[PDB]
């Protein structure tokens, strides 16, 4: 919870792959500050330069109904102030009722132009399916998991701004992890790894388009991952 | 008086808005997506309990009695079922300023009762 | 930069630069270790294997008085009696089973929630296990490890015998220790009754260049932190060759 | 404490035990069954525009704890209210006697619900029903230091230190709390500056800020002469204005190019100086 | 018995015992209790460390003496360290309601909460140690980190102050020229002469300020035991010196009444540039001045030497009534300070 | 609201009267310090009723040197002072030949109004005050201390005497409160008077900006 931001709690989620995609995609889930009808939630995702309210991210995950979203995000119907908190965030986003217009809302937030509603509702698509919470899953046919993720990280959220959850200590050392030698060798090998197989596609390429074969031998230039991990250790 | 909940419509499972039909002058609860509607049954739409008037036994679970880090005293002995050992903590819930009132737990399995001095 | 309740026996107390960099830059305690890290796929089996119900097969009604059960922060599914199921992990963490001793087992009460760690990066501990108000560690232990040049009985067999655990940080929180063998005896006044682990020696709370110090609980900690700043700078033999 | 009281802002909220709308078709019978009591003893004659009435009803319930702590009555709210929000919204209440104090509102004639809950959104906060704005809180205590006692002289003529009740505020209304009754105009100060500049004047925040100075620097029970801090205070108020110690104030006066550079944003002083053709005298 | 005092606080808390004083909150009141109990054993047990303390202890001889430490010292060596305290509050609970594994959770008791009951000398238990070492690591923050703020304020006062000096003409102008003060620190004075001293006529009543300064020539016993017979008689029948006399104790009255003004609260303190009180005491000493026989010094001589000296000080120089006031208003205080301790009667 | 209203009123005139007397208009003493009860009698106790009207505390003093130089001191009604009473005050004051006037406004005064202000200012020297800021009399504060308007000739002895220029003499802003309470404008130069802990007394003078 910022002192000072239009958002009063915010449930963070630097979410990564189990063992790979190092980049640890950031999501946020804000609520906007009480300063209006009610308390708003939306959602920081990344690519996108504009929050969007939970209730379109739902939609667009394939959960249309009211009920289902609301089953995925409060667990426990008799809790009439759960209903209460997250109301406003409901009333706020109910014109879209179809997946393909909240998907489309989304590629019209993202930082990519929407050239086409097309293009725009793929990337979207694939955004919410890549970048949006990828530790849950990046395959399709998990928009099932990523709901019930991010239903439990609003229930976080409304958890704290109803006051029953303590906020997370940032200095908390069992929220923390420490990068030893290992990981941080892995991240450099793998972005070498990565500048690597660009220049072998690019001597191939240029290669191949002269209509012959390449050598690999010729192609993998070592010197990029031997001066690479040298120079950054040294 | 107590809070309101939710109605979902019964053919969308949307949320029912409140509405009332100018003709008979009757609360309904109609759907803004279909043309669904129901009969209200509290005449109540909003409550909001600015005091705050919460009872944290029901926020409290028997299944915290477990936890081996509580406090246990022998002097607060269970009502509903006699058991001496019984666990005690604060309310630590943020909203409740007065929160020095201790809550006890009573450690019997299957008893779970919880209740306050 | 403060020095916070949660760096206890992970982190020296004393050690750390004075400059600009004050808090900023720690060092490990003596029985600190840091985790390397492990594949989740045997403990999500093993979870399963037992009456866990995946996320999408369980309906949202069953959410509500079931317990949450994450595997690297990553919601599974949900269980009926997490007692029993953390004493079952437990058990097998205890016999080096299917889950290793790095794997971080902290069960949320209040919340109804089980997370469980195999992460890299996460400080650890050793520490004695307290079953009843008694120690695990028996004397034929400390035999043992008299004699651990003859028969090859190590800390591995140590631990591989239940006696002790890896705690972290994070479960740290949902621990109980007991600071000596003292305190799990019987008082005129009970204060906890219910220890679940003992310390090995509180000295372990301190660094490298703090466990030089002699009489460190006799000094201003000021005077240590200098003192773990200059040990560093102390003339000797840096090394053999 | 009376003072205490007119001076420290109160909002509805703050008596506020619970608000409610309901679907009131018929004030007459009433939905809530502790209303109907006088909801009658006031509808049995027609004192508004019955036929402009809407069935959606504002019921608010305060609380006694607070309401007697402010000595705020069910009249005066009502008054606020309806000086507020005009007649638009008619405004009915319990005498003082019930052991709950509720009052009703309702709109004479966005949906009416739904305006009906901003207003009570907003009446909760903005409202102001006493104190004055800005100042959250006011603490109420008998200085112990002679600095903050009434000292005065005597008949004999022998300075006796009187501890009276003096009164702390969390915020600063310096202008209207000076224009208030039993309040003292002439001791009664404001540790801001800036308010003391816009209130009493530069002279006056001249004084003001040698007091700061000289309180933060004795706070710890450290000495420095007079003349430093009246100097440092001089510096600040010779101008007119309240010239920071900043980049803001210093390079803002005809103190010559080289001397701004030579402080902050170099660059830009010179760049500004060679623009305008300014000739530093090569005083400072 | 100060721990014991503190669960009995405790024990009314959660009995809901304890109400919450006004201004405060229940928890800012149980705070403001126990670390009340808290501070008041420390002070004790140190109060008790010194008063055994023996006249040989060399802590004790360097305290007295100045040259290094403190009572507290004394009272952290000898019997016990304190409370340890972070962002100014009790040891937090850093983890779910325990400051440390060791402890229960919602424990307020002295040990949980960072109580050093042992001493130095005793030696720290670990939880102990760990939470003396939070408050050195905050005290080490606060030296690392007040430094930056500090030289940067330092450099934007010299900044802003540089070219502001005395011009000869005696008034402080900055590099415009512009006035800044008519007279530095308002009296034209340097800042290491000035000394300390106490104004003679701010606190004492009409009574007492009559008794003491205004001069009787009307006791012939008095003039003669503190006069020679040649100046008890010529004040006695000269009607002149009386006149001068009662003028200069109506001037001194004004006087009075301008100091009252200038200071509402009664601290006659005063920063002035000559420590009269040792100057008069020097005086004696020098010329062996004897107390217990009649003075020679005449009072009328004692008016027009206050009169010619405080003419001849002069801050502002010029004979225009603007420069005669400002000098009026520069050496005011000090002239007043003057006349009251050269009164005729206190001299005589 | 009515006690309070006449209670404000009262306050309101007191200072105005304690202004005049400070800018040397003749004010006697009765009226000078009128106590609410003696205010209340001779103008009444219900303002809201409108007895007294805001427009019977109109005051109009003269000046102790010159008689013919008067002052008015008007209370309008309205809670914002718009462009047209601005002008209704002017044509009384080119009526009565009179150059300085008080508007005494509640709540504010309107854009128009201070552009007739300023524009008007070389003809008619019109002055605007809150009565939230005549309520109190700010010269009677600790902190402000004792100012005093200089005369021309007295100013060309002070320069003649530190000789100096105008603009070397510390700044006091046109719209500072004291400069207001006092009328000075640009180019008056002001005595200020305040005690000193090391000297007693010190004299310093600020010009108007
Ligand atoms: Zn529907
Ligand atoms: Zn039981």
């Amino acid at each position: 919870a910022k002192k000072d931001s239009k958002y009063a709690y915010t449930g963070e989620c630097r979410s990564c792959l189990e063992n790979s995609s190092r980049p640890t995609s950031t999501i946020w889930v804000s609520m906007l500050a009480r300063g209006a009808i009610g308390q708003r939630i939306v959602a920081t995702l990344p690519y996108i330069k504009q929050e969007v309210p939970i209730i379109i991210v739902f939609r667009a995950l394939g959960f249309v109904s009211d009920r289902d979203i609301l089953e995925h995000i409060i667990y426990d119907f008799e809790d009439p102030e759960m209903m209460e908190m997250v109301k406003p965030s409901l009333d706020e986003a109910f014109v879209i009722q179809e997946q393909n217009v909240a998907l489309n809302f989304i590629g019209s937030r993202g930082a990519k132009p929407g050239v086409t509603k097309e293009k725009r509702i793929k990337y979207a698509k694939e955004v919410l399916q890549k970048e949006m919470l990828p530790h849950v899953g990046v395959s399709d046919f998990c928009e099932t998991k990523k709901a019930y993720f991010l239903g439990y990280m609003v229930h976080r959220l409304l958890l704290a701004a109803l006051g029953r959850r303590e906020l997370d200590d940032r200095d908390h050392y069992g929220n923390k992890r420490l990068d030893l030698a290992g990981p941080l060798l892995a991240f450099l090998f793998r972005g070498m790894f990565k500048n690597l197989l660009k220049e072998v596609r690019i001597y191939a390429q240029k290669f191949i388009d002269r209509g012959k074969d390449f050598n690999l031998e010729l192609a993998i230039k070592t010197r990029i991952i031997s001066d690479g991990l040298k120079y950054s250790l040294a | 008086p107590g809070f309101v909940g939710i109605r979902f419509c019964q053919e969308c499972n949307n949320m029912l808005y409140p509405k009332e039909d100018k003709e008979n002058r009757i609360l309904l609860y109609a759907c803004r997506n279909c043309d669904y509607q129901q009969e209200a049954d509290n005449s109540c739409i909003y409550v909001n309990k600015i005091t705050h008037e919460v009872d944290e036994l029901t926020q409290i679970i028997a299944d915290v009695s477990q936890d081996p880090t509580l406090p246990r005293t022998e002097d607060h002995p269970c009502q509903k079922c006699g058991h001496k050992e019984a666990v005690f903590f604060q309310s630590h819930s943020a909203r409740a300023e007065d929160a020095m009132r201790l809550y006890y737990v009573c450690t019997a399995p299957h008893c779970g009762h919880r209740w306050t001095e | 930069r403060q020095l916070h309740n949660t760096l206890w026996g992970m982190v020296c107390p004393a050690e750390t630069p004075e400059g600009h960099a004050v808090g900023l830059v720690k060092n490990l305690a003596l029985m600190a270790y840091i985790s390397v890290g492990s594949q989740p796929s045997p403990i999500l089996e093993f979870l399963e294997e037992w009456s866990m119900e995946n996320l999408e097969e369980i309906s949202p009604a069953a959410i509500a008085d079931a317990t949450k059960i994450f595997v690297n922060g990553c919601w599974v599914g949900i269980h009926k009696d997490p007692e029993q199921l953390m004493n079952t992990l437990r058990k097998l963490r205890r016999q080096m089973d299917i889950i290793v001793s790095e794997v971080s087992m902290i069960r949320d009460i209040r919340e109804r929630e089980i997370r469980i760690y195999t992460d890299a990066g996460r400080i650890c501990r050793p520490l004695l296990i307290v079953e009843k108000q008694k120690l695990l560690l028996k004397k034929r232990h400390i035999d043992q490890l008299k004699e651990r040049e003859y028969n090859n009985y190590s800390w591995q067999d140590l631990v591989a015998s239940g006696v002790v655990e890896y705690i972290d940080t994070l479960e740290e929180e949902t621990v109980m220790l007991a600071m000596t063998p003292d305190d799990l005896q019987e008082k005129e006044v009970a204060y906890c009754s219910t220890y679940t682990h003992c310390e090995i020696h509180p000295s372990m709370i301190l660094g490298v260049c703090a466990s030089i110090i002699p009489f460190p609980d006799h000094n201003q900690s000021p005077r240590n932190t200098y003192q773990s700043a200059m040990g560093k700078q102390a003339m000797g033999v840096y090394i053999t060759n | 404490k009376d003072i205490l009281c007119r001076l420290e802002h109160t909002t509805l909220r703050k008596v506020t035990a619970n608000t409610a709308i309901y679907y009131d078709p018929n004030p007459q019978s009433t939905v809530v069954a502790e209303d109907q009591e006088w909801v009658n003893v006031y509808y049995e004659m027609p004192d508004f525009d019955v036929a402009r009435i809407s069935p959606w009803l504002l019921r608010v319930e305060l609380d006694r704890k607070h309401m007697t702590d402010r000595k705020l009555t069910m009249e005066q709210i009502a008054e606020k209210i309806n000086a507020g929000f005009g007649d638009d919204l008619n405004c009915i209440f319990n005498d003082d006697n019930a052991e709950k104090l509720v009052l009703r509102i309702r709109i004479m004639n966005m949906d009416d619900d739904v305006f009906l809950r901003c207003i009570e959104s907003n009446m909760l906060t903005d409202m102001t029903l006493q104190g004055i704005e800005q100042i959250s809180k006011v603490y109420m205590h008998l200085p112990q230091t002679d600095n903050k006692k009434k000292i005065i002289i005597t008949e004999d003529g022998e300075f006796k230190a009187l501890q009276e009740w003096i009164l702390e505020t969390d915020g600063v209304s310096l202008m209207r709390v000076l224009s208030e009754k039993d309040v003292d105009p002439v001791r009664t100060t404001s540790n801001d500056i800036v308010e003391i500049f816009t209130v009493l004047g530069i002279e006056a925040v001249r004084k003001a800020l040698e007091r700061e100075l000289y309180h933060v620097i004795s706070f710890d029970g450290s000495y420095v002469n007079y003349r430093h801090l009246a100097l440092l205070c001089d510096t600040m108020t010779c101008r007119g204005h309240l010239m920071a110690i900043t980049r803001h104030g210093v390079n803002r006066q005809d103190t010559g190019p080289l001397m701004k550079c030579s402080f902050e944003e170099t660059v830009d002083v010179l760049m500004e100086a060679a623009a305008h053709g300014e000739s530093d005298p090569m005083k400072g | 018995k100060a721990k014991q005092d503190v669960i009995e606080v405790i024990e009314k808390a959660h009995n809901n015992e304890l109400e919450p004083t006004p201004g405060n909150t229940l928890r800012q009141t149980f705070e403001n209790q126990v670390n009340r109990i808290l501070n008041d054993a420390r002070d004790k047990t140190g109060s008790s460390a010194q008063k055994s303390l023996s006249e040989y202890n060399n802590f004790k001889s360097m305290v007295v003496s100045g040259a290094k430490g403190s009572k507290i010292n004394i009272s952290q060596v000898i019997a016990v360290v304190g409370q340890q305290n972070v962002e100014g509050k009790r040891i937090p609970f850093g983890f779910k309601h325990r400051t440390l594994p060791h402890f229960i959770k919602d424990d307020y008791g002295p040990e949980s909460r960072g109580f050093v009951e042992n001493s130095y000398l005793a030696g720290l238990t670990p939880t102990e140690f760990f939470f003396h070492a939070m408050g050195g690591r905050e005290g080490l923050i606060d030296t690392a980190v007040k430094t930056a703020e500090t030289g940067y304020i330092q450099r934007r006062l010299i900044k802003s102050m540089e070219s502001v000096m005395v011009k000869y003409d005696a008034t402080v102008r900055n590099s415009i020229n512009q006035v800044v003060q008519l007279r530095y620190g308002e009296d034209g004075l340097a800042g290491e002469s000035v000394e300390f001293q106490n104004l003679a006529t701010l606190k004492p009543s009409n009574k007492a300020f009559e008794k003491k300064f205004r001069f009787d020539y009307t006791n012939e016993r008095a003039l003669r035991r503190t006069l020679q017979e040649d100046l008890v008689k010529d004040v006695l029948s000269n009607a002149h010196i009386q006149n001068e006399l009662e003028r200069e104790f109506e001037r001194m009255r004004e006087d009075r009444e301008v100091l009252r003004v200038i200071f509402p609260t009664g601290d006659s303190k005063v920063v002035l540039p000559c420590n009269l009180l040792r100057m008069i005491w020097n005086a004696q000493k020098i010329f062996h001045i004897n107390p217990r026989l009649p003075s020679d010094l005449h009072p009328i001589k004692v008016v027009e030497g206050v009169k010619e000296l405080s003419k001849k000080l002069v801050i502002v120089n010029g004979d225009d009534p603007l420069s005669r006031q400002a000098q009026e208003n520069a050496t005011l205080l000090f002239n007043i300070h003057l006349r009251s301790t050269l009164c005729s009667r206190r001299m005589a | 609201d009515d006690e309070e209203e006449t209670y404000r009123l009262w306050k309101i005139r007191k200072t105005i009267m304690q202004l005049c007397h400070d800018r040397g208009y003749l004010v006697t003493q009765d009226e000078l310090d009128q106590t609410l009860e003696e205010f209340k009698a001779q103008f009444g106790d219900k303002p809201s009723e409108g007895r007294p009207r805001r427009t019977d505390l109109t005051v109009l003093v003269a000046h102790n040197d010159d008689p013919t130089d008067q002052m008015f001191v008007f209370f309008p009604e309205e809670p914002k002072v718009g462009i047209k009473t601005i002008k209704v005050y002017c044509q009384r004051m080119q009526e009565e030949n009179i150059t300085r006037a008080l508007i005494v406004v509640q709540q504010g005064m309107t854009p128009s109004a201070k552009q007739s202000l300023v524009d008007m200012a070389p003809k008619y020297i019109l002055e605007q005050f809150l009565q939230q800021e005549l309520l109190i009399n700010i010269t009677e504060h600790e902190l402000v201390p004792e100012h005093v308007v200089m005369t021309k000739e007295e100013v060309t002895e002070l320069l003649a005497r530190y000789k100096l220029r105008e603009n070397q003499l510390p700044r006091i802003q046109a719209g500072d409160p004291v400069a207001r309470y006092f009328g000075i404008k640009r180019g008056q130069v002001v005595k200020i008077i305040r005690p000193s802990e090391t000297a007693g007394r010190y004299i310093t003078y600020r010009l108007v900006q």
